[PDB]
């Protein structure tokens, strides 16, 4: 496990791998938003 | 011009070719079934009808020649085993000869009807081109075909004039060719009962005459006429086509699983009669009908005929056979000689024990013997290193029955594997494999490629119909589509 | 179950951080 | 010894004698 | 069961009322 | 009229389908939480496979009686 | 059709992949996740499970009535597994070889004892248990191993288990499952 | 038909059997499965491979230099003394703190003499891996007279 | 009709049934079909 | 090896062939 | 036949029939087999009507051409009342574009998962 | 003898593969 | 509204969400 | 009854039968 005065932050670093999957979902939203020019 | 596909479409325009084209089809399918007939009569050996049958040697056409009364020959010999004193004219020689006779006769009007194709018949009144009155022309072939129908189902199968159809036992022991009273209850409707093709045919031949008048005076309604496309002569050539497959599922299906019309001394068992140990219930029921009697083992089993051994046999059943296996069952395993008894099989606690049969499915499968209750207590394995099934361990010996083999032990280690082996096939059968060179691996009856030409050759008349009802309904757009046809959307 | 609830938390906050970004900029303003 | 129908129930259990019937 | 409706009346009713929320505005 | 994008754009179709789809949704889960989905199917629940008559997989081998037979089968 | 709840968020019944049994004279816990066999090897076999996945994987219950009261006394733990040597199977094979590798000539099947004990229960009656692996020529599962164990109940009945496990799933979990069904054997 | 026989192996377990058995059920730890546990628990097992790696070294591994066989030295060096840095520094953790750095700075210099006696040994230089060798007994006795 | 973004009709629907997926490989390893 | 197998190989040859052969020709002079 | 081998000896091994990229390949044959069996019938049954009815009608096109020998409008037509409208293709470089890229990222996918069980 | 055979049908094969790249009916722009 | 296009939809959709959630509390069924 | 003389005879037909049907079938469509 991470050392003893991070571990309560064990929470965020699980999510913290699947940011880059919604980094690729983003330029989809962006070009949602703009109607896909 | 045309492409090689299409140039039988040369006599869609003129009737007279089409009389002159559908005769030489007719001189071709006669001239094959005098031509099959005397080669298959050429073939078989009439010599054992107990134990080497038609269906056993690869006759196709002489179960449907003796289906419907003929069971004589020129020869001397018949199928239920005995000298004919008068063979008559219908032997089987004498029909293989009038479907040759007739496909001459058929090649000669053919010839004619393709010189004089321009009859005056063919041009309707008042228009002067070429016409068909296809209701009418449809009113007469149906008032023909429930004529016939009813002459056949009243005098042919009724034995009123005709000679009549085969009906056998249920055990297929008992059959020859006699005549059948029609059922007119809910028993017609049992295919099994050969009084239900009678009381069809004079009910479906008396409809069909009634029928044949009705399309004969009522002309089609108009709106019928456009929408079946009456005035083409493809709209009943798909009409046709749908008919023939519907009729082929129902012939082969009726071949496969077993009728009335299809008898097994002369097509074969079925695989659904292995499978549902249907001859292996009754020798097993006759032999109990001698035990508590008061008899002995082997003078029990010598009470079965030999030919109702040889349905309980796993190279009998239809479904046993392979695609490109070909020819006779008796190319397979040999030619059948004689029972060779009823194995029993005993272990040294005194316990009899069963083989378990061969499943339909299985190519090859594992010997495996039971007890009474179900339970497998010996087995040929597959690992012997450390074994505790094996028959050498058991004990198992076989002791026959009837046969070749009766009242004879065996305790062999090695020939008792051997007959075990044998009794998962059904039987014990000993055969020739000299004779006819046989292969070693089974093949299907009659029964089997019948059914496997009849729904090969109904799906593809599926495909058939889907065309020419294609080709009717879009008879209009078969060279292509119109210019300005960009109105279909919005 | 507190370390699989702000586990929960922490994806909400994040997978909305995104298209948070999306609808503020395109409420306020609009160069996206 | 052995009836007709556990004759053909170890021998092929397809039979149409063991498979009626069988609610016993 | 009952928490498995408790929560789900629970959105019924917020969902309503979060729809209000903005069919009030 | 209509085409599929003035609908799911618009706030009256939000004003039902916010009200009737959680409520269908629900509606499926109340349909097998409350073990519906087992009776009304006949599918086994968890310590339903087993009986103490038999131990095996069930069998059906009759065909015109297997109507009492699967009714034995299961243990009702 | 009884309407019970569906199990939606609750607890598990069974995770100690275990099933408590009880025979006759007998009791013992089966590995959960094994199924009953239809077949009987042996003169006296009340139950055998064997495993879903293959059949080498199996156990056996065997209830021989015997005219002695104490295990002791049929001789010592030595003397008693040559009596009862017909649970490890026959050499179904009596060719002769000499090619097989690792056996002496014309065996390819040579088991080995592996562990004996003497251990016994709140009761009093001391059991006879065994370790074997059983290798072969061909060498199925990387050999198999047994585990037999056997006692005299208080009808006078010898009670033997024997539990068969594959080597091949023996280091790949299926010692836990035998070893708990092996320990677990009482007989009452 | 013949029986299975039966061989007398009970004591095989008691030498070597059930060792890569306990090596292969993933329910232990893997410093019970890689034999650490027990090379910690027990010091005189430890006491005992480490006399023995010395008997490997300074008995065994000259012998295959003056008849210079190098993939019989560089292996030597391997086998059983392949336990011998987890063996220094179970016997260093044994120690008080100004006593654990003398030992494992003794324990750190013994190391440096393997590595450069093995690559003496890879280049297949006789004339200095017979003299690094003797540098690596007086370094294996320095550490071995303060561990043990 | 341009009541709501139809840009954030698709996140949002497209988020929970991205999230509904990811209850049914939730769902995939604990309880009913997780070979524990 | 069978007289079946040898022949029925070169019927379904040479009938198609010639059949073909006997279509192209007849075209290839038009 | 030793192809077939090298088949049934995978399934036992690898398991190729529950790889979900074989399941992708299978779906790019058994889609590449539907969308050429479509896209060729459309064609097929929107062709100008150029021949007569006693040759066929591979006639009616010539090598080189420069008009376009079948109404795009009248397929995308009738492949709209089949199933749905905006369901088609109205644009048939873009049709062309996805009866590429069917077949082929299907068998992208049937050659990694085969060298993924590799 | 089949080998024969079998060499027969897949150097024929093979012959129609030839004569339909070198000798195949040019396509007539225009 | 019921025409053609409704029923066409709702055919589908309404019981798509009716089986979604019975296959999402089918998560949550332990045993 | 021969391997040969049954496909001998087969092919002294077949081959010069078609030959001409070729040449035939070329002359009366011109
Ligand atoms: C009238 C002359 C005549 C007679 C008496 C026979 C007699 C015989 N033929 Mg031959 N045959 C004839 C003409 C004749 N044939 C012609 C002209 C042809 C060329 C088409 C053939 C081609 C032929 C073949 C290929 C074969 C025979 C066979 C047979 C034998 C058995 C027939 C059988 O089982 O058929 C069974 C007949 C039917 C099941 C009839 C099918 C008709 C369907 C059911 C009716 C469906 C359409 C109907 C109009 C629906 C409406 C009904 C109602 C509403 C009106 C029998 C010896 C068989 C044989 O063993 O010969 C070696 C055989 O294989 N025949
Ligand atoms: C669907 C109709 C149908 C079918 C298929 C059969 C089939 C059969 N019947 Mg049955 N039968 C039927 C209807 C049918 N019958 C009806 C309606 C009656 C009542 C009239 C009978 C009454 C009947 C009797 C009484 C007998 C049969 C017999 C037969 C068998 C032999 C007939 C045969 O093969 O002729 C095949 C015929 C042809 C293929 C046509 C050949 C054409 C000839 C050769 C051309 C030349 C004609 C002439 C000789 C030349 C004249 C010269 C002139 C110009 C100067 C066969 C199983 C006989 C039988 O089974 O005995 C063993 C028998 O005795 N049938
Ligand atoms: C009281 C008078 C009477 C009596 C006793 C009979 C007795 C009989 N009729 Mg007849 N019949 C009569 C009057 C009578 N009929 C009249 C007045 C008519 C109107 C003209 C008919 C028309 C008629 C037809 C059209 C047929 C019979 C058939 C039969 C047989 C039924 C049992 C059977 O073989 O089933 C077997 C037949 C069936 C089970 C038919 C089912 C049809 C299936 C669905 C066709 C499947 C193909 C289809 C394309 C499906 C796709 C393929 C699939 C694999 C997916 C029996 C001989 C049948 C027959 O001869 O069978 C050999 C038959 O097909 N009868
Ligand atoms: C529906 C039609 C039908 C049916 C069911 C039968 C059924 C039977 N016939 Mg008969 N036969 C028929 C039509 C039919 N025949 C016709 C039209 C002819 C004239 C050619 C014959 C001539 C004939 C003879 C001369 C013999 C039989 C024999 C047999 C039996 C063995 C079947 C067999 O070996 O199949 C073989 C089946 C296959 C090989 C599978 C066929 C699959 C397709 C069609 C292959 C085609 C693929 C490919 C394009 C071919 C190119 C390959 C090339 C190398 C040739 C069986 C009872 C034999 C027998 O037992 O007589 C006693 C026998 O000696 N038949
Ligand atoms: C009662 C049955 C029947 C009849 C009368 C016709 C009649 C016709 N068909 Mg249709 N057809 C049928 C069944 C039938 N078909 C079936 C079952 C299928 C599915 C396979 C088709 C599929 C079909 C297509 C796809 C086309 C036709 C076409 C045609 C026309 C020209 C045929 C031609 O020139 O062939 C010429 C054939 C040859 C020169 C050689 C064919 C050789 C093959 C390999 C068969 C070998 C013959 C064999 C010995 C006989 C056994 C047949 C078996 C059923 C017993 C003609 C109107 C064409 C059409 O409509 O033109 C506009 C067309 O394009 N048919
Ligand atoms: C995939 C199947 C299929 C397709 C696409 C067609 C297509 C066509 N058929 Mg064909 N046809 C088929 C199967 C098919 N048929 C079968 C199986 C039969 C019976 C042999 C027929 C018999 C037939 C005839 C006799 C005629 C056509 C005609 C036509 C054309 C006009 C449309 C029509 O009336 O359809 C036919 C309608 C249907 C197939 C739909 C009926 C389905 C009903 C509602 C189901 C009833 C079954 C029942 C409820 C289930 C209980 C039994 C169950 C236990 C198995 C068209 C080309 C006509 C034509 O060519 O005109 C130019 C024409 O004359 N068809
Ligand atoms: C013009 C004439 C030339 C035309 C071309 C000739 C070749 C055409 C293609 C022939 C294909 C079949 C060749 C069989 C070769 C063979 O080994 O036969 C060899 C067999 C003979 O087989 C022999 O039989 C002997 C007994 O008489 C012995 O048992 C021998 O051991 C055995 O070898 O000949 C046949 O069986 C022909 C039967 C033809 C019909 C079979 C049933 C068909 C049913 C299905 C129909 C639809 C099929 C699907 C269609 C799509
Ligand atoms: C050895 C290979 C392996 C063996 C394979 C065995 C099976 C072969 C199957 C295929 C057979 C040929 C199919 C039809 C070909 C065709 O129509 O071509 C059409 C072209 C016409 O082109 C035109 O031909 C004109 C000449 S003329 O018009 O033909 O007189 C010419 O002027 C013009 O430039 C040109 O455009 O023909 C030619 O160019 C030359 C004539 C070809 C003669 C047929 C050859 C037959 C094969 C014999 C090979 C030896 C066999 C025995 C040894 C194994
Ligand atoms: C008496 C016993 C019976 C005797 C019968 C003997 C005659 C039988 C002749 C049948 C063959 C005729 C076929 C001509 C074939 C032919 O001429 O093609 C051309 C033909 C139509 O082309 P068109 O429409 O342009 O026609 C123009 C005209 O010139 C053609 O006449 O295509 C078809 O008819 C569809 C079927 C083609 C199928 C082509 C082969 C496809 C499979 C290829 C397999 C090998 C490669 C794959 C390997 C994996
Ligand atoms: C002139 C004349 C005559 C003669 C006649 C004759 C001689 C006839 C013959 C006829 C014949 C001799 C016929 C035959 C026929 C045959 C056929 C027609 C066959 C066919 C075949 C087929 C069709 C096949 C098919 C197939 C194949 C391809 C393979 C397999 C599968 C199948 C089956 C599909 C006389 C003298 C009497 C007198 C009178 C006149
Ligand atoms: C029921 C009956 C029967 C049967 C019958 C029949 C089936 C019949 C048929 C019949 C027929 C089916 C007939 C046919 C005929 C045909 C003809 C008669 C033809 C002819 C032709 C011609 C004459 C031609 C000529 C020519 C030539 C050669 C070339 C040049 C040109 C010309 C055109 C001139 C019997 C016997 C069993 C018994 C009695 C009753
Ligand atoms: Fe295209």
């Amino acid at each position: 496990k991470l050392p003893e005065a991070y571990a309560p932050f064990a929470p965020i670093v699980d999510v913290l791998p699947v940011i880059p999957v919604f980094f690729i979902l983003l330029a989809f939203v962006w070009q949602a938003a703009v109607s896909f020019r | 011009g045309l492409p090689w596909y299409r140039v039988h479409t040369v006599v869609i325009n003129d009737p007279g070719r089409l009389i002159s084209v559908h005769l030489m089809h007719t001189a071709l399918v006669s001239g094959w079934a005098g031509s099959m007939a005397l080669f298959e009569i050429s073939v078989f050996d009439p010599s054992d009808p107990v134990l080497n049958p038609m269906w056993r040697q690869g006759m196709f056409v002489l179960p449907f020649m003796t289906r419907l009364g003929i069971t004589q020959s020129w020869g001397g010999w018949t199928i239920s085993g005995e000298t004919a004193t008068n063979p008559g004219i219908w032997s089987y020689e004498g029909v293989a000869a009038a479907h040759i006779i007739l496909s001459g006769a058929l090649f000669l009007a053919s010839v004619w009807h393709w010189t004089y194709w321009d009859l005056e018949l063919f041009r309707d009144p008042r228009t002067g081109k070429t016409a068909l009155d296809l209701p009418k022309i449809f009113g007469i072939h149906l008032f023909l075909s429930g004529l016939l129908c009813f002459g056949f189902g009243a005098f042919h199968v009724t034995g009123v004039f005709g000679p009549g159809i085969w009906v056998s036992d249920p055990y297929g022991l008992t059959g020859r060719v006699q005549p059948v009273a029609p059922s007119w209850g809910a028993d017609g409707f049992d295919p099994y009962n050969p009084g239900g093709i009678a009381s069809h045919h004079i009910a479906a031949g008396i409809l069909g005459v009634l029928a044949g008048l009705f399309h004969l005076c009522v002309r089609p309604s108009i709106r019928l006429y456009f929408g079946l496309s009456m005035g083409s002569i493809e709209t009943v050539l798909s009409s046709s086509i749908a008919a023939v497959f519907w009729a082929a599922f129902v012939v082969a299906g009726t071949m496969w699983y077993g009728s009335a019309a299809t008898p097994i001394e002369l097509f074969g068992p079925t695989r659904y009669q292995w499978d549902q140990g249907f001859f292996q219930q009754e020798i097993q029921k006759r032999v109990q009908a001698s035990l508590a009697e008061g008899a002995s083992l082997s003078d029990a089993w010598s009470r079965i005929p030999e030919k109702l051994a040889f349905y309980d046999y796993i190279g009998n059943n239809p479904a046993k056979g392979g695609l490109f296996r070909t020819g006779a069952m008796n190319s397979g395993d040999g030619i059948a000689v004689g029972w060779l008894g009823h194995a029993s099989f005993k272990d040294q606690e005194g316990r009899e024990l069963f083989v378990r049969r061969m499943p339909t499915f299985f190519e090859t499968f594992p010997v495996l013997l039971l007890d009474k209750d179900g339970i497998v207590r010996a087995d040929v394995p597959f690992r012997k290193a450390e074994s505790k099934y094996s028959i050498e361990q058991v004990g198992v010996s076989v002791t026959f029955y009837g046969g070749e083999l009766d009242g004879l032990t065996f305790t062999d280690p090695a020939t008792v594997k051997k007959y075990a082996r044998k009794a998962q096939l059904g039987e014990i059968f000993e055969f020739d494999r000299s004779t006819l060179q046989s292969d070693g691996v089974f093949r299907s009856s009659p029964r089997g490629w019948f059914t496997f030409g009849h729904v090969c050759f109904a799906l593809l008349f599926f495909f058939g119909h889907i065309w020419h009802g294609a080709r009717t309904i879009f008879r209009d757009v078969f060279a292509g589509i119109d210019d300005d046809i960009n109105d279909q959307v919005e | 179950n507190i370390e699989l609830a702000l586990t929960l938390v922490s994806l909400v906050l994040v997978v909305s951080a995104g298209p948070l970004v999306v609808v503020l900029l395109s409420a306020r303003g609009g160069n996206l | 010894v052995t009836l007709a129908l556990d004759k053909d129930d170890p021998a092929k259990e397809d039979s149409v004698k063991g498979l009626r019937k069988d609610i016993n | 069961g009952a928490a498995g409706a408790a929560a789900a009346a629970g959105a019924a009713a917020a969902a309503a009322a979060a729809g209000a929320a903005a069919a009030a505005a | 009229e209509r085409p599929f994008s003035d609908i799911l754009t618009s706030i009256r179709y939000w004003v039902i389908h916010s009200i009737t789809v959680p409520a269908l949704f629900i509606a499926g889960w109340l349909f097998v939480s409350t073990g519906l989905a087992y009776d009304v199917f006949g599918t086994p629940r968890p310590n339903e496979y087993f009986t103490e008559d038999r131990q095996e997989a069930p069998l059906i081998t009759d065909r015109f009686n297997a109507l009492e037979q699967v009714k034995k089968l299961s243990g009702n | 059709a009884y309407g019970d709840s569906a199990n939606v968020f609750g607890k598990v019944t069974n995770k100690s992949g275990f099933v408590p049994y009880a025979g006759d004279g007998f009791a013992l816990l089966l590995p959960a996740k094994w199924n009953p066999s239809k077949e009987n090897d042996f003169p006296g076999v009340i139950l055998r499970y064997e495993d879903n996945f293959d059949a080498v994987n199996n156990l056996v219950v065997i209830a021989q009535d015997t005219d002695k009261k104490a295990i002791a006394d049929f001789g010592s733990q030595d003397k008693f597994l040559e009596s009862v040597s017909y649970l490890l199977g026959k050499q179904a094979y009596s060719g002769e070889t000499q090619s097989e590798g690792g056996f002496a000539p014309n065996r390819v099947s040579a088991a080995s004892l592996l562990d004996v004990s003497t251990t016994t229960d709140k009761k009093g009656k001391t059991y006879y248990k065994y370790e074997l692996l059983v290798r072969s020529a061909d060498g199925d599962e990387g050999g198999r191993h047994q585990l037999i164990g056997a006692t005299v109940g208080s009808d006078n009945k010898l009670y033997i288990i024997k539990i068969q496990i594959g080597d091949k799933r023996w280091f790949k979990g299926a010692k836990k499952e035998a070893m708990g069904a092996f320990d677990s054997f009482t007989v009452v | 038909l013949t029986p299975v026989d039966l061989f007398d192996d009970r004591s095989v377990r008691d030498r070597g059997f059930d060792l890569i058995y306990e090596a292969r059920d993933l329910d232990l730890p893997q410093n019970v499965r890689e034999g650490f546990t027990q090379a910690r628990a027990s010091l005189d097992e430890t006491k005992k491979r480490v006399k023995e790696s010395e008997a490997r070294i300074d008995a065994d591994l000259d012998v295959f230099i003056q008849k210079s066989y190098w993939t019989e030295a560089r292996e030597q060096l391997r086998r059983q003394v392949g336990t011998l840095r987890f063996d220094l520094n179970t016997l260093a953790s044994t120690k008080e703190k100004e006593a654990k750095k003398a030992a494992l700075g003794l324990r750190k210099e013994f190391i440096q003499a393997v590595e450069d006696l093995d690559f003496a040994l890879r280049e297949k230089d006789q004339a200095s891996a017979a003299k690094k060798l003797e540098i690596t007994k007086a370094k294996l006795d320095s550490v071995l007279a303060a561990v043990l | 009709t341009g009541r709501i973004p139809l840009w954030l009709v698709g996140t949002v629907v497209g988020t929970l049934a991205i999230g509904l997926l990811a209850v049914f490989f939730y769902g995939s390893y604990v309880g009913l079909g997780s070979s524990l | 090896v069978n007289i079946y197998g040898l022949t029925a190989t070169a019927l379904f040859i040479i009938i198609p062939t010639s059949f073909l052969l006997i279509l192209y020709v007849k075209t290839a002079s038009t | 036949s030793g192809t077939f081998n090298f088949m049934i000896v995978f399934q036992a091994e690898h398991n190729i029939l529950m790889h979900p990229f074989h399941m992708l390949g299978v779906a790019g044959v058994f889609g590449g087999s539907l969308f050429s069996a479509m896209h060729g019938s459309l064609v097929t049954s929107s062709l100008i009507r150029e021949t007569t009815e006693n040759e066929s009608a591979n006639e009616g096109y010539r090598f080189g051409q420069e008009e376009e020998t079948y109404n795009i409008v009248a397929a995308h037509g009738y492949f709209g009342r089949l199933i749905f409208q905006y369901a088609s293709f109205n644009n048939s470089r873009s049709l062309h574009f996805f009866l590429a890229a069917w077949p082929v990222i299907g068998i992208w996918f049937t050659a990694l998962g085969l060298s993924t069980m590799a | 003898m089949e080998a024969l055979v079998y060499t027969f049908l897949l150097v024929g094969t093979l012959g129609i593969i030839f004569f339909s790249i070198f000798f195949r009916d040019p396509p007539r722009m225009i | 509204i019921f025409t053609v296009r409704w029923l066409a939809i709702h055919g589908i959709a309404v019981p798509t969400i009716f089986f979604l959630g019975a296959i999402t509390a089918m998560q949550f069924i332990q045993r």
